[PDB]
RNA sequence: ACCUCGAUGUCGGCUCGUCGCAUCCUGGGGCUGGAGCAGGUCCCAAGGGUUGGGCUGUUCGCCCAUUAAAGCGGCACGCG
RNA sequence: GCCCCUAAGCGUGUGCUAAGUGGAAAAGGAUGUGCAGUCGCGAAGACAACCAGGAGGUUGGCUUAGAAGCAGCCACCCUU
């Protein structure tokens, strides 16, 4: 879990969502897991 | 700094017009 | 891909349609590579695997007198030509779809008349 | 090649306050000088304006209607903005149906050179003169098989009929060189 | 880096930044050309890095064009003394950037690869800017 | 099911069919075996071989055509081909060897009749770099 | 919105009843109640189906109309036929079975783990690898298939712990 | 140089504590080029602990034994 | 300034805000929302999804022990 204050999708098939007031990045990967912070 | 931004800041009230002694 | 491409591929359309006799309508997604290279090798002595586009299909259904295909357009469809006999092109493709029961059968294209589901099972045999 | 018809009413007051108020209410002031007649201050529409600007814009031809007046125009300047895109201004020249004016076309590079090669547009513009409805919106120029180190100049460029070319045919218009290198790139 | 051959005058007065650009806003050499937003100085270490992305975003390809040169020299005091001296020695040169001026240009074929490489090269810089085609 | 490319005068090539055929537990000792007692009759060009495994582990291999590339390279005489296409010839190509490569290839193409075939080694040779007069 | 218009089809053998807000169903697998959404409007057609409508189009309403429609024709799928989750067991050693109405796994632990079964949620096992859980509520089936799967820390290395029927986790390999 | 030259006693060490987490350990979790032990990175978490000696005024720093550790700083570079 | 402290509107009409923004701040990140102008497609059935693929030449050449469509460089093609 990255905790970066910018994040973006690296794969195409990983999906930005808007979690409990944040961003978050998602994907069955777990590398490209990441959140906004 | 906190001390002079929060003087600067309040520096843009309403009442003073965006003008205050000592910035 | 592109417009230019397009266009050579409604060109093609035409000029085998235009020597074909026979087609049936189906869809085109056949299976993994291994068995789908297996099917075209088995159906390559009197037909071809291809898949094309609705536009594509639109744009070459002016040609032939085929203009009724605009209902069949209207939603997805996927073709299938013939170039030799038909009587065993039709039951090898009906062995295949009763086989793999992903392939459906809608019908056929002869004598410039459309056929129904039925009206193709009964002159398959014939 | 048909003239774009289009509503125009004097502006009852100038000045700059004058133009930022017109401006804000979604107009654009123009001039209509002529050709040797008096000045006529104008207010287009800017929708409408910018409409036909992209549709057959740069010195496109027009037709104003100024209080039923139907008169036609040329635009011969356009100063949009250094920052930001909007018609501030417009000066519109009368034609009187049968003028030769010249004014300058956009030129556009159509096809593909060798792989190994790059092309360079050093002028966009090019001085023409043809008759008012005639003026032709923009000029191609073919670049097919072209090798490296060729200038194409403006005296190359195929005009239509009626069309002729006011600047000189030296002006090196399309310049077709090998594709630079990384060396190339980084030694600059 | 870039670099005056030689000035007339080694120290200026803080070249003044206000106003909108009054030429180079529109392109004339590149296809794709990057607009600033803000007035501030451009320094030839940030022109340099700026014109390094663009030609690593750009292989073998394309050609850019920089239409600012940084001549206006900044000086500096020597960090540690005192106030009130000899006006300090330039260390830096600049170059006086205003809104709306064009600063980097490119003539790449493949629209989205120029437009990446002129984001990353604006990524570089210490302004906001946009880009503009021809 | 793979196709690999092998010369005709060699035997247990590691490299090209080792791991891509081993690793699916075919038996290499009676698969070389027929696989030279076939080629021995050509023994004079590389020839490739669509291997096609059954469920059993059973095998029958069906001897395909040569490469079109090899072919290319054989008939302008040289053995090692150009870098970049129409910028670098090696040799010329005889209209009759060309048709007698593509009456001994017909069997593999898509192509229906000779002129087709034709225009296809043509296209495969234009886009390797080599030209036939 | 695009599933909030459709209409929920009620099989014959179930008793809907609704009344102002509040909305209960019952069947031969149980009954279940819900309290469907204030901004939105719930009524039973003259054919016995169930249709959900909004009053508006704003962002709220059209994002409750196709949650409260999916949320009653879950609770009259549940009530008429009801949910089941099958799962299973890999791992040399890792084993499970039923003690009562609790369920005893033993997956390499010291001590052997047990987890029992709340209201309205059943355990079964077919194999000392194979079972499944069964309910009305398709939320506490979730939720229980949930802790059962996370009971164990994920191994992608030999993939040991609880699994569900088609599962597909992701395995990479230790070369040292 | 804006209060303080008709006085604000300046570095250490001893005693005495208070507070922030940008956390040394304990506690919980994500990714790992995490096979296991043992590690690298990040997030939350200050309730508690955070050794005794030789050198050198020393702060700091080096070394000797351990321990989970022998934390970084503000409090007139805390406290005459 | 007009909700109490605290004297005056828990004022009227049209819209925005879900973050206590109001009631600090930068580069950048971002399917939050309202208005307005454009462009692609679309009952000639638009996008996603219920359910199903991507051939022959060929493993295009250099590079590699190797690059078979997926370190890279050049072009980036013919047939079914
Ligand atoms: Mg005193
Ligand atoms: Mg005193
Ligand atoms: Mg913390
Ligand atoms: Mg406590
Ligand atoms: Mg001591
Ligand atoms: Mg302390
Ligand atoms: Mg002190
Ligand atoms: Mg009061
Ligand atoms: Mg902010």
């Amino acid at each position: 879990m990255k905790v970066n204050p910018s994040v973006k999708p690296i794969c195409d098939k990983c999906r930005v969502i808007r979690r409990h007031g944040r961003v978050m990045v998602i994907c069955s990967d777990p590398r490209h897991k990441q959140r906004q912070g | 700094a906190k001390r002079g931004r929060k003087k600067r800041d309040r520096k843009h009230s309403k009442a003073n017009h965006g003008k205050r002694p000592n910035a | 891909m592109a417009k230019a491409d397009k266009a050579t591929a409604v060109a093609d359309i035409a000029e085998q349609f235009k020597a074909s006799t026979a087609t049936v309508v189906t869809e085109y997604r056949g299976l993994t590579v291994a068995n789908l290279a297996e099917l075209r090798r088995a159906l390559g002595d009197s037909a071809t695997y291809t898949v094309a586009k609705n536009t594509l299909v639109k744009r070459a259904a002016s040609e032939a007198g085929i203009e009724g295909l605009d209902e069949l357009f209207a939603g997805p469809t996927a073709i299938a030509f013939v170039k030799g006999e038909a009587v065993d092109a039709a039951k090898a493709i009906k062995k295949f779809a009763k086989d793999n029961k992903a392939l459906v059968i809608k019908g056929g294209y002869m004598d410039g008349k459309a056929l129904s589901v039925a009206d193709v099972e009964k002159i398959a045999d014939l | 090649n048909i003239p774009n018809k289009l509503t125009a009413n004097v502006r009852t007051r100038t000045g700059k306050g004058a133009s930022r108020q017109a401006r804000r209410d979604g107009k654009v002031p123009a001039v209509l000088y002529g050709h040797g007649t008096d000045p006529q201050h104008l207010e287009l529409n800017a929708r409408d304006f910018a409409a036909v600007l992209r549709s057959h814009g740069t010195n496109a031809i027009l037709t104003l209607d100024i209080e039923g007046t139907e008169q036609l125009a040329l635009t011969k300047a356009l100063d949009v903005h250094p920052i930001r895109r909007n018609i501030q201004h417009a000066d519109l020249l009368v034609v009187q149906r049968g003028e030769k004016v010249t004014v300058e076309v956009t030129v556009l590079v159509e096809g593909d050179a060798t792989p190994g090669t790059l092309v360079t547009q050093d002028a966009n513009t090019i001085e023409i003169e043809a008759e008012a409805l005639s003026i032709p919106e923009q000029l191609t120029v073919s670049v097919e098989g072209v090798e490296a180190g060729t200038q194409i100049t403006a005296g190359q460029i195929s005009l239509p009929e009626g069309v002729n070319l006011i600047s000189d045919p030296e002006l090196l218009v399309v310049n077709v060189v090998e594709a630079p290198s990384a060396e190339a790139l980084e030694e600059e | 880096m870039l670099i005056p051959r030689k000035v007339k005058h080694r120290k200026q007065h803080h070249p003044e930044q206000r106003g909108i650009a009054s030429g180079g806003t529109s392109v004339s050499f590149g296809d794709y050309g990057i607009q600033a937003l803000e007035h501030a100085y451009i320094t030839n270490r940030q022109i340099e890095s700026a014109r390094i992305a663009i030609n690593r975003h750009i292989k073998r390809g394309g050609k850019v064009w920089i239409n600012i040169f940084p001549d206006r020299p900044l000086t500096k005091k020597p960090a540690e003394t005192r106030m009130g001296s000899g006006k300090g020695s330039p260390e830096w040169w600049v170059a006086n950037v205003k809104p709306g001026r064009v600063l980097f240009e490119l003539s790449y074929p493949d629209e989205k690869t120029a437009r990446d490489a002129l984001t990353r090269a604006i990524h570089k810089l210490p302004i906001k800017a946009r880009i503009v085609t021809r | 099911l793979i196709k690999l490319q092998i010369q005709a005068g060699q035997a247990n090539p590691a490299p090209p069919v080792g791991p891509a055929l081993g690793q699916h537990g075919v038996n290499i000792m009676e698969f070389c075996k027929a696989y030279n007692a076939a080629t021995e009759s050509q023994r004079g060009n590389v020839i490739p071989v669509e291997i096609t495994v059954y469920e059993d582990r059973s095998f029958t291999f069906a001897l395909k055509t040569p490469p079109a590339a090899k072919l290319l390279l054989k008939a302008a005489g040289v053995q090692k081909g150009s870098g970049e296409p129409h910028k670098t010839k090696v040799a010329k190509v005889t209209w009759d060897q060309v048709r007698e490569i593509a009456e001994t290839k017909k069997a593999d193409l898509n192509a229906n009749d000779i002129d087709a075939a034709a225009k296809i080694i043509a296209g495969t040779a234009r886009s390797m770099g080599i030209t036939v007069e | 919105s695009r599933i909030g218009k459709q209409p929920v089809p009620v099989p014959s053998g179930v008793d809907v009843t609704i009344n102002g807000q509040n909305l209960s169903v019952k069947g031969p697998k149980g009954t279940l109640t819900l309290d469907v959404a204030e901004p939105i409007s719930v009524s039973r057609a003259e054919d016995g189906a169930i249709v959900v409508t909004r009053p508006d189009d704003e962002r709220r309403s059209r994002s409750l109309h196709g949650l409260s429609r999916t949320l009653i024709a879950n609770l009259v799928t549940g009530v008429t036929e009801g949910y089941t989750q099958k799962m299973e067991i890999f791992g040399v050693g890792y084993r499970v079975q039923l003690k009562g109405q609790n369920l005893e796994f033993a997956l390499g632990y010291s001590h052997p783990v047990l987890i029992e079964a709340p209201e309205g949620i059943t355990f079964a096992v077919e194999s000392p690898t194979k079972f499944s859980v069964s309910g009305i509520d398709k939320q506490k089936v979730g939720q229980i298939s949930a802790v059962i799967r996370r009971l164990r820390r994920p191994d992608p290395y030999k993939g040991k712990g609880v699994r569900y029927e088609g599962e597909q986790i992701r395995r990479k390999v230790g070369k040292t």
